[PDB]
RNA sequence: GGUGAAAUUCUUGGAUUUAUUGAAGACUAACUACUGCGAAAGCAUUUGCCAAGGACGUUUUCAUUAAUCAAGAACGAAAGUUAGGGGAUCGAAGAUGAUCAGAUACCGUCGUAGUCUUAACCAUAAACUAUGCCGACUAGGGAUCGGGUGGUGUUUAUGACCCACUCGGCACCUUACGAGAAAUCAAAGUCUUUGGGUUCUGGGGGGAGUAUGGUCGCAAGGCUGAAACUUAAAGGAAUUG
């Protein structure tokens, strides 16, 4: 029983605002509300009180992360860069 | 007791120039191009003009009093012709003719790996 | 004043637009045993004395 | 305007003591004027030279060496071995068609507080009583010889500071070690190392610096 | 409230007296609660801890960098920026930093700065979608919204515009002496069209 | 009409190989189609070894040699090298000279 | 001519002919 | 600098080159071939992990479980679209300098999108071997990749090289008894001395992959598709000029 075809979650808005706008909002809001997995808690119970933070329910160990994702590609690549730099300066 | 310099010749297309320097290469001495000796804008790559400039370069080097030289030829190199210029031989000829010892010859045109797509497009430079 | 002298010994071939450039593998008389290829204009016989203003210059082909 | 050739001082270098004749180069800096003069001007002119003039022979006409200066004293200095690299002639003289190529590269920290990145190079010659044109490997042979070459090369590191490693490399005993270790695979070709490079000069160490003269 | 970047409560132990001093760092990306943090010159390099940029190698990536030693943070705090260091001149201990989308600056080597990109990236891409969210947003900052135009507005509110028609009749491209008084509409705008205007073009 | 036996070049069971540019004309061609030759002549003009030996220590030193590889494009190759065509049957030969 | 530019002309003419149908219907 | 020649641009605020370096990305040059792998499109750095592959060996195992295929699906070069990363190089548009009767074209210098990556689309090509898949038979010959078997063979007891044979593969030279209009074909042969199983496609050229419907796609467009309507040839191979 498919409740709709192409609009999915963002169909609440109805006819207003246009097509590309609410489509972009869909593609961002699914990531915004997705349930990821905290690395040092094992389970997947991350929720949001506000943007910028991701709070794991069990373990209560929150993380100050991206705007709509646990890790942006910029974060993922600069972490690797700093890793390379630390290894170079140390070893 | 022979004092050493380094020629470091650049022999590309449409011109050619040289400059003697110390063994480390930090202080270039006497830089001369074809334009220094001829003004026609076509024969800048002429080996005759190359030898005419190499003679003056050798004279200015002997003024300081240099004896032995390490010659290191380099074409345009990179993603270009990969071929030394026409004056690349007349330069050596006139330099050895103008009273100066040569030793330890080598080429240093830096061969690259495949990268940085050359110009001309897929169809290449067509007349 | 490099007014050099050289004796054409062996006519090599002929080039030029009109075929009017005679090549030669000449060697200059004073301190001989040093050879260079020159390109004279007019006809040149064997053992032909000749003068040169240039000290060194090679130009094989000429159309 | 000023004619700058008469505004420099003719200098000389001094190779380390683990070689033959050392008075091998002479350069220019500046006159003994004011505003930071030659005593503290260059302090870091890297210089190239082949091994022919450094060993006295000529069979070492390739594998040129690059040397670095650091300290100056008494119108003299003393340089430390920075690295080496083949002549471009021998590379394209050796490489030819209808054969293979093998390479490897490892970055290591020596016994002392230095680092070094080392390269390798090898080919595959056809032996006697052979009629083929190519004499290629089987792609597992290359994988085996690569790792065994890497480890047998690394065994010389972790021990033998670069000082004694220079005199270990000069007679090229490591190539004979490679031959003895890998003769079970192929009839081998001329094995070389072709490149050492450094990127962590740890500190000055004026003691070990000045330990190479007399 | 207001600032879209989150922040974190940090606590150190005072060295001069028995006391636990709390402070408010800006929450960079990758840090988690219950985490140990370092500060000073002799600190290592793991994302979150603060160092002086004079004693870190070439090519790091930092945020909340200081402009003069003692300002206690004064550059690049917003959600979606950082800064890279390029130069290292120990004599007259300055250092060149590349604010890579608008400037190349020189700063004293002892200035402060924390490694790690600032959190809240990609925030602006989300469209507002309606006036209510814009209203609520500017509520927790300023009374500079809803904007209203001036040129199209009446002549008393803008002398170079208004009336029956929507006329302009002024000029925008001002010389090097950008005087004041005509500060309505444009100011010292010269070029047009969006292209790669900088050094090292492509 | 199918002119040559092999369709274009030595390519059976690969479909696609790899492109590569010319040095003279800079045309883009498959790596297998055009030309692949070497230049291993000398680093010298008309003799001059007398001059080199007389004006250099280390007599002759190395016997120097130049090294290059050439990939002439289809049109530039026939333009420079003046051979180009062959008989209706002579094309089948594969002699280097 | 070449089938390339033939197809190009015809495909542009297709859009041109279908353009007026939108304004009509 | 740069071109056939010059011009544009830079140039005592040190020009391209020249030594220490330090940054961003693109890729794996020579090795590199009548070689390999993959259903194709495609696939060249090393190293670890992840599961899959054909050939080879078999005195192992199940016993017709098989070949092809409407309707249904997977994969799909480059360009292009949607929103992020960077933009080094190259570079449709565009801006300029040359040449030219004219040149918004070839040429010279810059230059946006693109040229890679992430998450969704698009399903096209001279997607060529222009030769559909499965299975037998008909000529000779030498190399070559992988697997395997022998040699009172060569080099350190295993690895490597040689000699004979064999299974599979990219292939190649000759000959063509045969076929074909010929170019040519080891299959394009075993065909009027007309039939081993099987899917698809075409009936002169254009109108024409055209609007019409239908269907998929936010879009470039994709799939199926006769007419009314004009005509005498268009077309393939090869011989002589
Ligand atoms: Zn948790
Ligand atoms: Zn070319």
């Amino acid at each position: 029983a498919k409740r709709t075809k192409k609009v999915g979650i963002t169909g609440k808005y109805g006819v207003r605002y246009g097509s590309s706008l609410r489509r972009q909002v869909k593609k961002l809001e699914i990531q915004q509300h997705a349930r990821y997995d905290c690395s040092f808690c094992g389970k997947k119970t991350v929720k949001r009180g506000a943007a910028g933070i991701w709070t794991c329910s069990c373990c209560k160990k929150t993380v100050a992360g991206g705007a709509y994702t646990v890790s942006t590609a910029a974060a993922a690549t600069v972490r690797s860069t700093i890793r390379r730099l630390r290894e170079m300066v140390e070893a | 007791s022979q004092v050493f310099g380094v020629a470091r010749i650049y022999a590309s297309f449409n011109d050619t120039f040289v400059h003697v320097t110390d063994l480390s290469g930090k202080e270039t001495i006497a830089r001369v191009t074809g334009g220094m000796k001829v003004k026609a804008d076509r024969d800048e790559s002429s080996p005759y003009a190359a030898m005419l400039a190499a003679q003056d370069v050798a004279a200015k080097c002997k003024e300081v009093g240099i004896t032995a030289v390490h010659v290191k030829i380099r074409a345009t190199g990179g993603t270009r012709t990969k071929t030394p210029g026409p004056g690349g031989q007349a330069a050596l000829r006139a330099l050895a003719r103008s009273g100066l010892r040569i030793g330890r010859i080598e080429d240093v045109t830096p061969v690259p790996s495949d990268s940085t797509r050359k110009k001309g497009g897929r169809r290449g430079r067509r007349l | 004043t490099p007014v050099t002298l050289a004796k054409v010994i062996k006519v090599l071939g002929r080039t030029g637009s009109r075929g009017g450039v005679t090549q030669v593998r000449v060697e200059f008389l004073e301190d001989t045993s040093r050879t260079i290829v020159r390109n004279v204009k007019g006809p040149v016989r064997e053992n032909d004395i000749l003068v040169l203003m240039e000290s060194e210059r090679e130009a094989r082909r000429l159309r | 305007v000023v004619d700058p050739f008469t505004r420099k001082e003719w200098f000389d270098i001094k190779a380390p003591s683990t070689f033959e004749n050392r008075n091998v180069g002479k350069t220019l800096v500046n006159k003994s004027t004011g505003l930071k003069s030659a005593s503290d001007a260059l302090k870091g002119r890297v210089v190239e030279v082949c091994l022919a003039d450094l060993q006295g022979s000529e069979d070492h006409s390739f594998r040129k060496i690059k040397l670095r200066v650091d300290e100056v004293q008494g119108k003299n200095l003393l340089t430390n071995f920075h690295g080496m690299d083949f002549t471009t002639d021998k590379l394209r003289s050796m490489v030819r068609k209808w054969q293979t190529l093998i390479e490897a590269n490892v970055t290591v920290k020596t016994s002392d507080d230095y680092v070094l990145r080392i390269f390798a190079i090898a080919f595959t010659r056809k032996q006697a009583n052979q009629v083929k044109r190519h004499s290629y490997a089987q792609s597992s042979h290359i994988r085996a010889i690569r790792k065994v070459i890497s480890e047998i090369l690394t065994k010389e590191v972790q021990g033998s500071t670069l000082a004694q490693l220079t005199s270990k490399l000069i007679p090229e005993v490591i190539n004979k070690e490679i031959e003895n270790a890998t003769k079970d695979i192929f009839p081998l070709q001329n094995i070389h190392v072709r490149k050492v490079k450094l990127l962590k000069q740890p500190k000055f160490d004026v003691g070990a610096l000045m330990a190479l003269h007399g | 409230s207001g600032r879209g970047a989150p922040l974190a409560k940090v606590v150190f132990r005072d060295p001069y007296k028995y006391r636990l001093r709390e402070e408010i760092f800006i929450a960079n990306e990758g840090v988690h609660t219950g985490q140990f943090i370092y500060a000073g010159k002799k600190a290592s390099l793991n994302v979150g801890n603060v160092l002086p940029l004079g004693s870190v190698p070439e090519g790091t990536i930092v945020s909340n960098v200081e402009e003069k030693p003692g300002d206690r943070g004064a550059l690049a705090r917003a959600s979606g920026n950082y800064v890279i260091i390029i130069g290292h001149n120990p004599d007259e201990n300055k250092t060149r930093v590349r604010l890579p989308s608008g400037a190349k600056k020189v700063i004293s080597s002892d200035a402060r700065g924390v490694i790690g990109v600032i959190a809240g990236g990609g925030r602006v891409d989300k469209p507002l979608l309606k006036a209510g969210r814009a209203f609520h947003k500017y509520r927790l900052k300023r009374n500079s919204w809803p904007k209203t135009r001036g040129v199209a507005m009446n002549p008393v509110d803008h002398p170079h515009g208004g009336g029956n028609h929507q006329h302009i009749g002024k000029a925008s491209t001002i010389s090097r002496g950008a005087v004041s008084g005509q500060k309505a509409g444009l100011i010292a705008a010269r070029r047009t069209g969006l292209l790669r205007g900088s050094q090292k073009t492509q | 009409p199918k002119k040559r036996a092999s369709n274009g070049r030595n390519k059976k069971g690969r479909g696609h190989v790899k492109p590569v540019r010319c040095v003279n004309c800079s045309k883009s061609i498959p790596k297998d189609k055009a030309i692949k030759r070497m230049a291993i002549r000398n680093i010298v003009e008309a003799a001059a070894v007398r001059d080199l030996s007389e004006a250099s220590v280390y007599p002759e030193y190395a016997l120097p040699k130049t090294y290059n590889k050439l990939h002439y494009c289809v049109s530039c190759a026939i333009h420079a090298r003046i051979v180009r065509v062959r008989s209706r049957e002579d094309r089948k030969n594969r002699a280097p000279p | 001519m070449r089938a390339k530019w033939r197809k190009k002309r015809t495909r542009r003419l297709k859009r041109k002919r279908r353009k007026v149908r939108a304004r009509s219907k």
